[PDB]
């Protein structure tokens, strides 16, 4: 049973750090990438960053580096995202989404990452 | 940087062509998502021509050079949703999303 | 230098319609390539592949395509076949590195991956580093033709990659670095 269960809705101050979780289940957790995508109200989708759950590295957006920090918890099958120093533009619905690409043997370099498949329910935070 | 038209206005019955252009896409896949307003996106096409199960046989992706194209043949009244395209920076870092296309 | 824009690119082309990605105006490490043991060929002509960090080249051109497992050996100076003759010819004075790696887990659907095409008929041999993206009906007597007809074939054939095959038929992504 593949599903990504996120956290609940929250309200924050312009500068208070927020923690949004993404509990995984069903699928083999260290196989697929977990992406992080937000969406401002009235705006299109914005991609923040990804995580390789077997500790192999992070990647963040080119205008969000130094602000967003994601982390993984293999024991609880969860992925957390930390955003430090929110502004008025960081009010969005925060989507935790999977990857449609079973990662395996070493890491067959050349791989198709992206293709966000099993999107979470969306955590809404307001500054 | 991936750009696309903001709206396509089609009556039920015609063919809607949602184009998506980006200079960093002779070598990168396009992933197409639909989002009916209120909930999470649903992946519509992946790897420029392939359609997952549960997506009906009206969508048909394409890629002609540095230009993607999603085609809805026989548009019904439940296709009124935002359509986004996805790519990367010709590496597999910095995934980008399109500007959206409210198909009506 | 961006080597992820070449090697980590998701969509390589076919071998007949190969493409160059010019690498210019940047410092090149070259050591993300030979620190990896999963490369199945990594054959360098002229250079010795560990003395590349102290050489400054004018421009580096990276020819990227996809061949079959047994077709990798035709990517060499002087070799011949249906890939070296009709599809992609390397010069006899080639100075560069030929890198190839087995992408079975990407490019081999179990149904069959009939998206990579090679040219198996032509009128003559290609000159080195040349391209033929033309798909015209090939008639061996030279006259223009229209299939279906006798003595009339399309010049491009499909690899047809399968997951459950040996390593001579598995897809191998090939990047050919050319230095100047
Ligand atoms: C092509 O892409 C692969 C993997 O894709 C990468 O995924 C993330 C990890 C990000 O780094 C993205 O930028 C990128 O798309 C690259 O392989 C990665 O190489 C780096 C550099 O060596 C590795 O980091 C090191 O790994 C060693 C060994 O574990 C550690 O000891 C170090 O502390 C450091 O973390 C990284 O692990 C590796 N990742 C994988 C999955 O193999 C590859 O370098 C890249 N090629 C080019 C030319 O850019
Ligand atoms: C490759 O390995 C050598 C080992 O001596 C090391 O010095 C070098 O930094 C490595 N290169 C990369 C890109 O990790």
């Amino acid at each position: 049973q593949v599903q990504l269960v996120q956290s609940g809705a929250e309200v924050k101050k312009p500068g208070a750090s927020v923690i949004v979780s993404c509990k995984a289940s069903g699928y083999r957790f260290i196989s697929h990438y977990i992406h992080w995508v937000r969406q401002a109200p009235g705006q299109g989708l914005e991609w923040m960053g990804k995580i390789d759950p077997s500790g192999r590295g992070t990647t963040y957006a080119q205008k969000l580096q130094g602000r967003v920090s994601v982390t993984r918890d293999t024991s609880t099958s969860s992925v957390y995202m930390a955003l430090s120093g929110l502004r008025s533009d960081d009010t969005a619905v925060y989507y935790c989404a999977r990857d449609r690409f079973p990662l395996s043997d070493p890491y067959v370099w050349g791989s198709p990452l992206g293709g966000l498949d099993v999107w979470g329910q969306g955590t809404t935070v307001i500054v | 940087d991936l750009t696309q038209p903001p709206s396509v206005s089609v009556s039920p019955g015609q063919t809607a062509r949602i184009t998506c252009s980006g200079d960093a896409l002779p070598s990168q896949y396009v992933y197409w998502y639909q989002q009916r307003p209120g909930q999470a996106p649903v992946l519509v096409m992946y790897k420029d021509s392939e359609r997952p199960p549960g997506i009906p046989e009206r969508f048909s992706g394409s890629t002609s050079g540095t230009t993607a194209t999603l085609t809805i043949t026989g548009v019904q009244a439940e296709d009124e949703a935002d359509y986004y395209c996805q790519s990367a920076d010709a590496s597999t870092t910095y995934h980008v999303f399109g500007g959206g296309t409210k198909v009506t | 230098c961006p080597f992820g824009e070449v090697f980590n690119a998701t969509k390589f082309p076919s071998v007949y319609a190969w493409e160059r990605k010019k690498i210019s105006n940047c410092v090149a490490d070259y050591s993300v390539l030979y620190n990896s043991t999963f490369f199945s060929t990594f054959k360098c002509y002229g250079v010795s592949a560990t003395k590349l960090n102290d050489l400054c080249f004018s421009n580096v051109y990276a020819d990227s395509f996809v061949v079959k497992g047994d077709d990798v050996r035709q990517i060499a100076p002087g070799q011949t076949g249906v890939i070296a003759d009709y599809n992609y010819k390397l010069p006899d004075d080639f100075m560069g590195c030929v890198l190839a790696w087995n992408t079975r887990n990407i490019d081999a659907t179990s149904t069959g991956n009939y998206n990579y095409k090679y040219r198996y008929l032509r009128h003559g041999k290609l000159r080195p580093f040349e391209r033929d993206i033309s798909n015209v009906p090939f008639s061996p007597d030279g006259k223009p033709c229209t299939p279906p007809a006798l003595n009339c074939y399309w010049p491009l054939n499909d690899y047809g990659f399968y997951t459950t095959t040996g390593i001579g038929y598995q897809p191998y992504r090939v990047v050919v670095l050319s230095f100047e």
